[PDB]
Formats: structure tokens, C-alpha cells, sequence
């Protein structure tokens, strides 16, 4: 199933996609275009795209991901200066009609960094306890090691 | 002398380092226009390295990107023809924000070269981004169930300053990409 992955610049989206590429046994010939990776399990597959980031192209991903079943939001757990901005961007995503039925997986990334906000702090600062009609999960990760990535995708499988 | 060949290899290894070396050794003037001209000529340069340089977020690199686009002539080309020319001069990065900046810069030049084809540069930029999305959907093997024409037409609704583009335009772009992917550039 197609899955949109978003987050502020420098959150770790590219790094996550590259790790996912390495975990697959199916190697892929280069293509011009966006970074997209399919993670294949026996009973489910996720095709994760990095294709958001600017307001003027939001209609394209709203349409391409219309009625999609899951959304991945990546946050830099070390970026205390921009956590409020991340929250505001997340809430904009969750207000979109096209993504109304999507479950939310948050990757709280860069947990390796010594001053990183912990999972409880990110949950608070992203306002996740305010969500009413959304199934959501926060997965602590370090994208440079790969820790947390498959654990979060396992939850997403366990919702889908 | 030998310094130029060394600078090109350094550029291929690490673009900012190659530019540093060529500038320090007075082989390249440190202006966006001269760096752009160097990249557009592309002599002994890897197109992945060129693309990586043009894709950096830094002020100089953005100014080089705009100057590089200025060296392209897109008059009398349709959008896909112009994109094929542009995307042959460097390897497009995969990161969406790099693609976004490149498509916005491209669109400004496309519209200047082809007045009246699009009613705003925003419309052209968004359509160009959409065409990259289409190439990805149709030709990236990670994507299983390809987009048909109807779905591509629907994806673009509203982007013509709130309205729609002509179906015939979208069909012509869709057919071109379906028949021929953007080529992986050779250097
Ligand atoms: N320390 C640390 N750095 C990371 C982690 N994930 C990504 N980065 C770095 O953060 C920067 C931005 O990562 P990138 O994947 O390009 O972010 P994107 O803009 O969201 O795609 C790069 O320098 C990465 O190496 C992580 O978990 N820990
Ligand atoms: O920017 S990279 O992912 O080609």
C-alpha cells in the first residue's frame, strides 16, 4: 500500500528510506524521480514516498494519496527550536480530508543525540494526546543505525 | 596545466571541494555565473556530482542553480521536451526538496522561454513536479500498480490557479513519459 512520509527538512526522511532500501532483498535499477522504497513482507507491503514539503504541491500528494490508510511523520527529536513548527505541520496534515482515515506513525528520530527529547517529551510537544479520531503511535528511532524503524512498521502492519 | 584535471576529479569526489580548489588556484572565478557556466559545459564532470552541487540548500548553490537554468534554452519545446533537456544536463537528486527547488527554477525559465503556455510560473512548477511524480510512478519498480491516464489527469485537478489544465495537454505529457522514461544521464 502506498504511504506518504513527511516531516520538516533535516528530520531524517532520506536516511530512513536508504536504510529501508538496504533491508530489502529485491534490488532496484535507478530511476529518475523521488525517493520511494517498498518494504515487502509476506502478507503486506509498504511503498513509502518522500514527496511532500512545499505548500503549492500539496494538491498533488493529496490526490495521489487520497484515501490512503497510513501516514508517517518524522521529527528530529533533538530540534527543540523547531518542535512547535513540527507540531503545526503535523496538525495541518491531520486536517486534510484526503488523509482522514490514515493511521499515524510518528518516528521520533535522532534518539542517539545526547540532548534529544525523549518519547514522552515529543508526545507532549507534538500534541499527540489531543488527537480524538486518530489511531497513532510514537516510535523512537535512530535512522543512522536503523533502530526503531522496523518496530514502527510492525505497528503500522498491526493497524493495517 | 595539470591543475584543471585535478580540480575536475576533486569536483567528482566532492563538489564543494572541487569548486574550492579551482577558485583558490585561479582556474575558476567565484561567481554564480562562472560556476554555472563551468557546470553547464560539464567537461570531465560526473552528472551526479553536478546534480548534487545544484541541489545544495546554501545561498551560493541556489544562485548557481538559477544561473545554470539561465543557460538553458527552452523556447519552442513542450514541457516534457524541456524537462528532458534540463534533466540530461545533470542527474536529478532524489530528495523531494532538492527536486522542488529545481522544478521551481526550471519553471521560471520555461515560462520566460514560452510565454502564454502557462498562466503562472506556479502552475508550471507544480505541473513539472507532477511530471516527476509520474515518471516515478510509471518507471520506479518500487511502485507496483501504475497510474493510468485518468488517474494522472485527476492528480492535477485545481493546479491551474484554482482550475484545471486542458486534458489534451495532460494526455500528451502522460503519453510521452509512459513511452520514454527520463533517461539516466550519461557523462
Ligand atoms: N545523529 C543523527 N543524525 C541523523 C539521524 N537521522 C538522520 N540524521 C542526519 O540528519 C541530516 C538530515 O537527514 P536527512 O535524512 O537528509 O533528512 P530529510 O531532509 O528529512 O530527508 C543528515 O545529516 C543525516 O545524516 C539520526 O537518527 N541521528
Ligand atoms: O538526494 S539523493 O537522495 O539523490
Amino acid at each position: 500500500m502506498r504511504i506518504l512520509m513527511v516531516g520538516l527538512d533535516a528530520a531524517g526522511k532520506t536516511t530512513i528510506l536508504y536504510k529501508l532500501k538496504l533491508g530489502e532483498i529485491v534490488t532496484t535499477i535507478p530511476t529518475i524521480g523521488f525517493n520511494v522504497e517498498t518494504v515487502e513482507y509476506k502478507n503486506i507491503s509498504f511503498t513509502v514516498w518522500d514527496v511532500g514539503g512545499q505548500d503549492k504541491i500539496r494538491p498533488l500528494w493529496r490526490h495521489y494519496f487520497q484515501n490512503t490508510q497510513g501516514l508517517i511523520f518524522v521529527v528530529d527529536s533533538n530540534d527543540r527550536e523547531r518542535v512547535n513548527e513540527a507540531r503545526e505541520e503535523l496538525m495541518r496534515m491531520l486536517a486534510e480530508d484526503e488523509l482522514r482515515d490514515a493511521v499515524l506513525l510518528v518516528f521520533a528520530n535522532k534518539q542517539d543525540l545526547p540532548n534529544a527529547m525523549n518519547a514522552a517529551e515529543i508526545t507532549d510537544k507534538l500534541g499527540l494526546h489531543s488527537l480524538r479520531h486518530r489511531n497513532w503511535y510514537i516510535q523512537a528511532t535512530c535512522a543512522t543505525s536503523g533502530d526503531g524503524l522496523y518496530e514502527g512498521l510492525d505497528w503500522l502492519s498491526n493497524q493495517l | 596545466n595539470r591543475k584543471m584535471a585535478m580540480g575536475r576529479k576533486k569536483f567528482n569526489m566532492d563538489p564543494k571541494k572541487g569548486i574550492q580548489f579551482l577558485v583558490e588556484n585561479e582556474l575558476l572565478q567565484n561567481t554564480p555565473e562562472e560556476i554555472a557556466r563551468f557546470l553547464y559545459k560539464g567537461e570531465g564532470l560526473n552528472k551526479t556530482a553536478i546534480g548534487d552541487y545544484l541541489g545544495e540548500r546554501e545561498e551560493l548553490n541556489l544562485a548557481v542553480l538559477h544561473a545554470f537554468v539561465d543557460l538553458h534554452e527552452f523556447t519552442d519545446l513542450n514541457l516534457v521536451q524541456a524537462l528532458r533537456q534540463f534533466l540530461w544536463s545533470f542527474r536529478l537528486p532524489g530528495k523531494a526538496q532538492k527536486i522542488d527547488r529545481m522544478m521551481e527554477a526550471f519553471a521560471q525559465r520555461y515560462c520566460l522561454c514560452n510565454p502564454g503556455v502557462f498562466q503562472s510560473t506556479d502552475t508550471c512548477y507544480v505541473l513539472s513536479y507532477s511530471v516527476i511524480m509520474l515518471n516515478t510512478d510509471l518507471h520506479n519498480p518500487n511502485v507496483r500498480d501504475k497510474m493510468g491516464l485518468e488517474r494522472f489527469v485527476a492528480m492535477n485537478r485545481g493546479i491551474n490557479e484554482g482550475g484545471d489544465l486542458p486534458e489534451e495537454l495532460l494526455r500528451n505529457l502522460y503519453d510521452s513519459i509512459r513511452n520514454e522514461p527520463f533517461k539516466i544521464p550519461e557523462d
